[PDB]
């Protein structure tokens, strides 16, 4: 039962990171008009 | 006064009418709207 | 020159308001429905006919008030100023409760004369007559709910009151007596109603959304004419936007608008469908299956079998207070209480 | 009910049989507000 | 000859007689006051 | 010198104008 | 017995949202 | 001048607007049908 | 009866001062039609 | 250039047949798992102590209920906002029983659309366009906030929150207006007036162009044919739909500009929805509807009914009979 | 980020918005920084002190005020917290983790 | 744009308001006036505050007969 | 800017009526409305 | 019994299947509960 | 009073959370340059090739 | 065009298409005649809500009886 | 252990769904086959 809490906090850190990281990847340079 | 019978037998003959029925008009309307289509209109 | 020829020419005249053939139906019986509405709401009290005192006059405001149902005592009269119930007098007339069908006939034959005149527009401009179809809806409301429900059922009285309170109480009536929301005409109307809400606000929020640069300023409703040919919008681009946030997307803007007309009207109809099968107690009450179910075991319960036992709350404590011509004596021990409160 | 929507849909189609592809070129010159007396009348050109 | 007879051929006299007027206040409003060249 | 009271002098009409101050620093600061 | 009938049309109008996201009649613009 | 602006008849037409609504709040705290 | 005469008196004291004003312009328009 | 850049632009990436973007790597993990759990527990879930009374309710297809009374059925209200999860439960099948199910997906499916709304931000990002779109999308969110979370915070537990099934909200509504009166609530006032109103406009605006279109097209074949998609030109007369429109109430009442007039459109049921989303959290904490019972009065001071009074016997009734052994003592969570 | 007058602006909107919704839950949950003897009992307390006050009363009437068997089969006065702690029963045992200066003695 | 004298060229006038700057409160005192001589309540069959009930009713009023309301609603009240 | 100095002008329009329909009896229920609730039980 | 000049061809295209195979199985999803009561 | 605090403290922060989608939309899309509407000499849908 | 046996006998029948009567025709005829309909329709309506209680006419269910 | 339902009714909603879904299969595969007969081998 805590290997799913060790498997969930796995997965949801993972997109979290994903998410953090990607918008501070230079997002208002992904528009059109140049970059 | 009545006749007890299988009830998913009515399933098994409506449906096992309606889906091959229905599988043979399909193929036939589309026979006679493709020679619709290119004798006519071409 | 003519003489009906003439009456043609004056009434169908270019003015600001409109009269047209159809306001000689109209504009009477909108004025006596509208107006007729305003002055029992502001000084006819109902306190003869339901026990309520129900206006501006006796201590309520906009919300607790009404020109309420006539009577059960009436019985699907149609309660003429001259007719036999209240003969002559008008302050009887207006006790008895025959101001609801001074207003609930005159809004049926006012319907009808704005449903010609969205006709008489329509053939005079030389447009297509969809605006009195789209209207059909409303009329099938009108004619269903304050007509054709009531007629059905025993009375005048059981139908819509005109006020604001009184049909929060027929919105819960049709909930005790008939679990209206079960019906499932009716669950056709709220996805025809919270569609249409939804269809007016994802298509306005996105036409100012994908809009051209017409102009030069900050604000962009000043970059509009009425008579320009080009497009003010961008068809292409919303219809890119919905494909990939949502899955699908419009790709015609003349059908588009025809899903703006057909999602609140029939929605509309088909909820007016099932209060006419409402008017002769045809109601979907109950899941037959789930109820020799929950009395074959004592432990079965869902939230439809929660439903009926709310329904039983309302139908025992309102009726001593909703019909009292009735005379309900319900002691206070034959009621269905449920624990401590 | 049912056949009261129908009647007003097939009332509204044979009197507006014209435009039921859709409306012409001849109607936004005869549209717009104080150009006519009569409303839907060329005959009433007010002018001057 | 009942009274409730009396009052609907009664009612019929005074639905005519008040709306007689939007008919003939509808005629002096043309023949006084007409379009220039139509019908 | 003095700068944007209208419509055609920043853009913004009246129901909006209240942001007129975005590149005007001193009428802002008086503002808050 | 009955509870076959609601997941067949659950699931069998779960397949017409797939197939008219994917399955498409692809919307070009008039050449 | 012979004119009244537009903005000062929506004005005095505006405050009355305030004023009998204000009326009729006060009317639900007061006299007949406010519980008192 | 004798308050309905109470009621229709600032009634019939606005169209008297509605008349007072119109009536030069209103047969204007009567005589004009 | 980098390995993170070119996984960078595969995201914000508009060649996608669905946009993937970076509120999507968000919104598409969390509505997968609020729909393979919805799913699953609306077909085979075991019933579930909803009011911590110890009587299970049980609202899945195995088990009866057909499906306008099953129901993924709100928590257990012993746990009441207690964080429920998976792992914090002694067995899977002990957390069936308190109603874990339902905040497994409703705090997935609110996270979802909450970056579903900062996804329709972001496609009008890349696409180059007005971005206010998640600012239409905010009224439904907030509504789907206020019975699902900001109910359970302000009454309690989870039990309170919207079971999430069709016979469920219809539970929800009857005991909501026992205890709050929502039908005398002047913020859901206005959201009826912008859903009616709403369903107007959308019956109004979408008649006026489908009544005033010009004719590309011939008479037996359908009318949508003679628009192309994509063209340049306007499909219906707007000049004309306002001389209409100001022939039936007056002239100006009506916008022949029609981008105030698509404005209206966004406005009035947006507004409306934010009305009410507002009024059903402000009853959450409980500031309920208003309460004219009993406030006509005669001289003697014997009490006389208005018609708030007979919708309180119907406030009442259902009052009594919600909850019909849950309460122990005689006012309701006072 | 986007370094601009709405922009700056944009970041303090949602930090304000955070901001009002804790103190929402700060005056319907706190009773120490926002405390009950001025601003009202909380949504909690008031669910509290009713079980408080019907376990006085019918103790004063000579009930064992534990052993209630309540209605449900559970406990109507005293119950067990689902981490077994022994707190109020009935419908307020949803509110179990209420912390107040009239009960914490 | 119709051949009629326009809207807001009425209001700004100053003839608009040289006559109705009385005949707005001259409907609004013959308002005053029919829900304050007792008019509005006697017209409309509206109850006083204090001829709600009877000292020889003391229930609530509700019409039983159809055809012979008259009858009963004057013997009603009083 | 300046009053219409010669210009003709019908008065009594069928917009003058179709106004007066709904705003004498506004004007004069306003004001009933407004003594209605000065009144003590 | 000549060849009719009123015959004409009827047209259903992508789009329009897709709305009646979602609105024949949501009146199923909607009416199935109610037929088996 | 927590009853009127706690839920004018959703009315005020729940539009300010609005403001903030109104204001992070508006100040990205002014930033760019398409905050008047899409400009119709070159539109970026129309550079891009279809989803299917 | 066929033409049969029974057609040669129906033949004047579907004749006379758009061979209409000029001006206005029997239309102030036809306008007595549907005033004339309305009123009949109006009082069967009150005859049986019972606002047009005639002598000797019972709308009870016991007007059938012995 | 068993939900007495009604016995037609699995009659009412699988005729009621495959009728009218057989109708539109019909309808659109002709429509298709009619734009292959014209546009193609015309
Ligand atoms: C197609 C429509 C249905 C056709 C069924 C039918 O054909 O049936 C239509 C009728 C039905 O006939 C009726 O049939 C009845 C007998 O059936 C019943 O009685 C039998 C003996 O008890 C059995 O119990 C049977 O199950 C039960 O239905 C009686 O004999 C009636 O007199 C007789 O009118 O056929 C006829 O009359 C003759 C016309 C054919
Ligand atoms: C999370 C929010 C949510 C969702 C998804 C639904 C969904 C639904 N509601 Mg509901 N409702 C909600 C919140 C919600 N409601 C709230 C807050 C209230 C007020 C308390 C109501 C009050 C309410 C009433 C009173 C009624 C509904 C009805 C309905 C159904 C049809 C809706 C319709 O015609 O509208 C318009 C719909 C659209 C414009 C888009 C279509 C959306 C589809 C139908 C949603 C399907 C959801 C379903 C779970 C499938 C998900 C698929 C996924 C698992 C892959 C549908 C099942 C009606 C009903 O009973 O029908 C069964 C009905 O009568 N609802
Ligand atoms: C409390 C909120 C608030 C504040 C602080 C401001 C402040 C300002 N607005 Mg403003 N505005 C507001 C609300 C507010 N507005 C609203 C609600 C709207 C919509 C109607 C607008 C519409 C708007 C427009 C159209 C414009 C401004 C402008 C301005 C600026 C100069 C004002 C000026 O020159 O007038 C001077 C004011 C007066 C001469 C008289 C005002 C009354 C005085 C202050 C009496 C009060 C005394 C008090 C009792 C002590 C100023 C910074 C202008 C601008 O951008 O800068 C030039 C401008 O053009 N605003
Ligand atoms: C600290 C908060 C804050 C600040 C500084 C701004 C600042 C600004 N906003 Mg913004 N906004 C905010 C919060 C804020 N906003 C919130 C909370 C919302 C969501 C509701 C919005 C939604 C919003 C929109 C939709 C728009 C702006 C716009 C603007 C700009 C001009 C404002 C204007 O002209 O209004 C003038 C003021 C009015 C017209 C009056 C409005 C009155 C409202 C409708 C009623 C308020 C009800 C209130 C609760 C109670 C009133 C009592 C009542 C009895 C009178 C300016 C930069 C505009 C913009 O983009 O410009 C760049 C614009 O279009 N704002
Ligand atoms: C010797 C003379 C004679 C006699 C004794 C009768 C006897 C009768 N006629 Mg009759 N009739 C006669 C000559 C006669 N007819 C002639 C010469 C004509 C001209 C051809 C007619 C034409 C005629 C018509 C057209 C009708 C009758 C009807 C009747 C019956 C009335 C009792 C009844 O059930 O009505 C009950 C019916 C009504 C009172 C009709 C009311 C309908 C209202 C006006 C409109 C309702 C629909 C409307 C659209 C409103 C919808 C809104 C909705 C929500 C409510 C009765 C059997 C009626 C009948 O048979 O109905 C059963 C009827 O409709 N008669
Ligand atoms: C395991 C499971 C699944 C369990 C769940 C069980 C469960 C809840 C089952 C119930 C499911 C269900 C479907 C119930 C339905 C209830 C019911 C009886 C429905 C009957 C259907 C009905 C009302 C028929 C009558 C007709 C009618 C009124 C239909 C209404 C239509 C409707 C509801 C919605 C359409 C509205 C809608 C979603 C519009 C979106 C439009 C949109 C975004 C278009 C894209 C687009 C937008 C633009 O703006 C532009 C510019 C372009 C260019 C463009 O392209
Ligand atoms: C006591 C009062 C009771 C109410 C009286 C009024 C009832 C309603 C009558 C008005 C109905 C208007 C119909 C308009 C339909 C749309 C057609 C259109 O385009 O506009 C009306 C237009 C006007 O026609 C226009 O004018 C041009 C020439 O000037 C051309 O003719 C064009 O066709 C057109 O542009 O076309 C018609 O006239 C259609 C005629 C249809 C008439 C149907 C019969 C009349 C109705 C009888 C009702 C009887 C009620 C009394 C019964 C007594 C018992
Ligand atoms: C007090 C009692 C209550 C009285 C209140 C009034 C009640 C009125 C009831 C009857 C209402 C009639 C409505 C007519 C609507 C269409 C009028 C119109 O615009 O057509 C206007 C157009 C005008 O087009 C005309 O066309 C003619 C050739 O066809 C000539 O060329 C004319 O010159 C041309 O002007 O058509 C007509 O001339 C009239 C057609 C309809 C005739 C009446 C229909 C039958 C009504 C019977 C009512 C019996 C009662
Ligand atoms: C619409 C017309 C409403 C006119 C009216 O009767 O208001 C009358 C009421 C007040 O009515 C007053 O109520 C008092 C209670 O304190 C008194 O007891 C009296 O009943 C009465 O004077 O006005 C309002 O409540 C606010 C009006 C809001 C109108 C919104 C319309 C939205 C559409
Ligand atoms: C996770 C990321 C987000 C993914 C979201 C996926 C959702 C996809 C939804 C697709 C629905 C398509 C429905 C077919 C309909 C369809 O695809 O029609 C296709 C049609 C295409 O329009 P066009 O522009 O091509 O029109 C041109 C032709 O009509 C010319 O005749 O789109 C619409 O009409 C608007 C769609 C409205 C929205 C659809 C209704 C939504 C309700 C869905 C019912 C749910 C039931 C649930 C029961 C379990
Ligand atoms: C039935 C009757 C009659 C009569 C009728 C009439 C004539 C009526 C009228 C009426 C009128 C003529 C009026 C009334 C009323 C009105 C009103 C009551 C108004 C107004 C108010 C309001 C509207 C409110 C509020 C507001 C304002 C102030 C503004 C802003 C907005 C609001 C809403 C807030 C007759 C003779 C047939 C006979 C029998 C009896
Ligand atoms: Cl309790
Ligand atoms: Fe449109």
């Amino acid at each position: 039962m805590f290997t799913l809490k060790i498997f969930v906090y796995t997965t949801v850190i993972f997109f979290i990171s994903l998410f953090v990281f990607g918008f501070l990847s230079n997002d208002p340079s992904r528009n059109p008009n140049r970059k | 006064g009545g006749m007890s019978v299988s009830f998913p037998a009515y399933l098994a003959v409506l449906l096992g009418t309606f889906v091959p029925v229905a599988f043979l008009v399909i193929l036939y309307i589309q026979s006679e709207a493709r020679k619709a289509g290119a004798s006519s209109k071409s | 020159r003519g003489w009906f020829d003439l009456i043609d020419d004056w009434l169908k005249r270019d003015r600001f308001v409109f009269i047209g053939w159809s306001g000689l139906l109209l504009l009477p019986c909108s004025y006596l429905a509208l107006g007729g509405w305003l002055t029992g709401t502001t000084f006819v009290t109902s306190w003869y006919t339901h026990g309520l005192a129900s206006s501006y006059l006796e201590g309520c405001n906009f919300l607790t008030a009404a020109v309420s149902t006539p009577a059960n005592s009436m019985g699907h009269s149609l309660l003429f100023l001259w007719g036999p119930e209240a003969q002559g007098d008008f302050t009887r007339w207006c006790q008895i409760g025959g101001l609801w069908t001074f207003i609930a006939l005159h809004g049926a034959f006012g319907l009808i004369g704005f449903c010609l005149r969205q006709f008489e527009i329509a053939r005079l401009v030389g447009l297509r007559p969809y605006n009195a179809i789209a209207f059909s809806g409303p009329i099938s409301v009108f004619v269903s709910v304050f007509l054709m429900y009531p007629l059905g059922q025993a009375s005048w009285f059981f139908a819509p009151s005109f006020g604001v309170a009184a049909i929060f109480r027929f919105l819960l009536f049709l909930q005790g007596f008939h679990n209206w929301t079960l019906n499932p005409f009716h669950m056709m109307g709220v996805a025809g109603i919270l569609g249409g809400a939804l269809l007016c606000a994802i298509h306005g929020a996105t036409v100012e959304n994908t809009l051209f640069e017409d102009g030069d300023a900050a604000d962009t409703f000043r970059a509009f004419t009425p008579t320009q040919s080009e497009e003010t919008y961008s068809m292409v681009t919303a219809n890119r936007f919905w494909s990939q946030i949502f899955g699908v997307a419009f790709s015609n803007k003349r059908w588009l608008h025809f899903f703006m007309l057909f999602v609140p009207v029939t929605g509309l109809w088909t909820s007016s469908i099932g209060i006419v099968g409402l008017a002769l107690n045809l109601r979907a009450y109950d899941f037959v299956s789930q109820e020799l179910r929950a009395a074959e075991d004592p432990e079965f319960e869902t939230f439809y079998t929660k439903n009926i036992l709310l329904n039983e709350g309302i139908r025992a404590w309102m009726a001593a207070q909703d019909q009292p011509h009735e005379n309900f004596i319900f002691p206070e021990e034959v009621l269905p209480r449920g624990n401590a409160l | 009910l049912l056949f009261f929507f129908g009647h007003l849909w097939h009332g509204s189609r044979t009197l507006f049989r014209d435009v039921f592809a859709g409306i012409g070129a001849e109607v936004t010159e005869q549209v717009e507000f104080g150009a006519f007396a009569k409303l839907g009348d060329r005959t009433t050109k007010k002018q001057g | 000859m009942t009274p409730s007879l009396s009052s609907f051929i009664n009612s019929l006299i005074l639905g005519l007689v008040i709306v007689v007027i939007p008919i003939s206040g509808a005629l002096l409003f043309v023949s006084q006051k007409d379009k220039v060249t139509r019908s | 010198s003095a700068a944007g009271r209208d419509i055609e002098s920043t853009g913004f009409a009246w129901w909006s104008g209240n942001a007129r101050l975005i590149n005007v620093s001193g009428k802002l600061l008086g503002a808050h | 017995m009955e509870a076959l009938v609601y997941v067949f049309l659950l699931v069998g109008t779960l397949m017409v949202i797939f197939f008219a996201v994917f399955f498409r009649d692809p919307p070009k613009i008039a050449k | 001048t012979g004119r009244v602006p537009i903005w000062l008849v929506a004005f005095v037409g505006g405050i009355a607007v305030i004023g009998l609504l204000g009326l009729f709040i006060y009317g639900s705290y007061s006299g007949v049908g406010s519980s008192l | 009866d004798t308050r309905l005469l109470i009621v229709l008196l600032p009634v019939l004291a606005a169209a008297s001062w509605a008349l007072y004003n119109i009536g030069r312009v209103a047969l204007q328009q009567f005589k004009r039609l | 250039a980098s390995l993170w850049e070119r996984f960078c632009s595969w995201v914000t990436s508009t060649e996608n047949r669905l946009y993937i973007g970076w509120f999507g790597v968000l919104m598409i993990p969390t509505l997968l798992t609020a729909t393979s759990v919805f799913i699953i527990a609306f077909v085979a879930a075991p019933p579930v102590d909803i009011d911590g009374i110890r009587e299970p309710v049980a609202g899945s297809l195995l088990y009866g209920n057909n499906i306008i009374s099953g129901a993924v059925i709100p928590s257990s209200a012993a746990i009441g906002i207690h964080f429920y999860p998976i792992w914090e439960a002694a067995s899977l099948d002990e957390w069936l029983y308190n109603g874990g199910c339902y905040p497994l997906i409703v705090l997935h499916f609110l996270l979802g659309v909450a970056c579903y709304m900062g996804r329709e931000w972001e496609l009008s990002y890349r696409l180059g366009m007005r971005p206010w779109i998640a600012v239409a999308f905010s009224a439904p969110v907030a509504a789907a906030t206020a019975v699902f979370l900001i109910y359970p915070i302000g009454q309690g537990s989870f039990s309170d929150g919207m079971p999430l099934g069709i016979s469920g909200t219809f539970n929800f509504m009857i005991v909501f207006q026992a205890e709050h009166n929502i039908l005398m609530h002047p913020f859901h006032q206005l959201g009826v007036a912008g859903v009616f109103g709403g369903s107007l406009f959308s019956a109004m605006h979408g008649s006026l162009v489908t009544s005033s279109l010009i004719r590309e097209t011939t008479e037996n074949e359908s009318a949508n044919y003679g628009y192309k998609f994509g063209q340049e030109e306007e499909t219906y007369n707007i000049v004309a739909a306002h001389g209409y429109f100001g022939r039936l109430i007056f002239q100006y009442a009506s916008f022949n500009n029609s981008r105030s007039l698509h404005f209206f459109l966004g406005l009035w049921p947006v507004v409306g929805i934010w009305l009410t989303s507002i009024s059903v959290s402000t009853m959450a904490f409980n500031l309920n509807g208003f309460n004219f019972n009993q406030s006509v009065v005669d001289s003697q001071g014997r009490v006389i009914n208005t018609w708030a009074d007979i919708i309180n016997r119907a406030n009442l009734g259902m009052e009594v009979m919600h909850e019909r052994n849950a309460h122990n003592f005689p006012l309701d969570l006072a | 980020f986007v370094w601009s007058g709405e922009a700056y602006l944009s970041y303090s909107l949602a930090a304000l918005a955070l901001m009002g919704f804790t103190a929402s839950c700060y005056a319907w949950y706190n009773n120490t920084a926002y405390p009950s003897e001025f601003y009202g009992p909380t949504g909690p307390e008031a669910s509290q002190a009713q079980a408080f006050t019907f376990l006085v009363r019918d103790q004063r009437l000579g009930a064992n005020v534990a052993s209630a068997q309540g209605p449900t089969g559970l406990g109507k006065y005293l119950m067990r917290s689902p981490s077994g702690e022994i707190i109020f029963g009935g419908e307020t045992m949803r509110f179990w983790d209420l912390r107040a200066p009239w009960l914490e003695p | 744009s119709t051949g009629e004298r326009p809207f807001s060229d009425i209001i700004t006038s100053i003839r608009y308001w040289v006559i109705h700057s009385i005949t707005i409160p001259s409907l609004f005192v013959a308002g005053w006036l029919f829900v304050s001589t007792g008019l509005a309540y006697d017209v409309f069959g509206t109850p006083r505050p204090n001829e709600y009930f009877t000292q020889d009713r003391q229930q609530v009023p509700l019409v039983n007969d159809r055809f012979s309301a008259k009858q009963e609603l004057e013997d009603l009240t009083k | 800017g300046n009053p219409n100095q010669s210009v003709t002008y019908p008065i009594f329009t069928f917009r003058w009526l179709a106004i007066h329909g709904i705003a004498v009896p506004t004007v004069f229920f306003l004001g009933a409305i407004t003594s209605m609730q000065f009144i003590q039980r | 019994s000549n060849p009719n000049p009123n015959k004409q061809p009827v047209e259903l295209n992508r789009t329009s299947l897709f709305w009646g195979l979602l609105l024949i199985f949501v009146l199923a999803v909607l009416f199935s509960s109610y037929f088996f009561n | 009073p927590r009853s009127w605090l706690t839920s004018s403290h959703f009315f005020l922060p729940f539009f300010l959370f609005i403001g903030h989608l109104w204001h992070a939309g508006r100040a990205r899309a002014a930033a760019a340059g398409f905050e008047k509407g899409i400009n119709r000499e070159n539109e970026p849908v129309l550079f891009m090739r279809p989803l299917d | 065009a066929l033409r049969t046996r029974l057609g040669e006998i129906l033949r004047p029948l579907n004749s006379e298409y758009g061979k209409v009567a000029p001006g206005w025709g029997t239309t102030p005829i036809m306008g007595v005649f549907m005033l004339l309909f309305f009123l009949f329709l109006l009082i069967i309506l009150q005859i049986y809500n019972s606002s047009l209680i005639i002598e000797n006419v019972d709308v009870d269910w016991t007007s059938l009886g012995n």
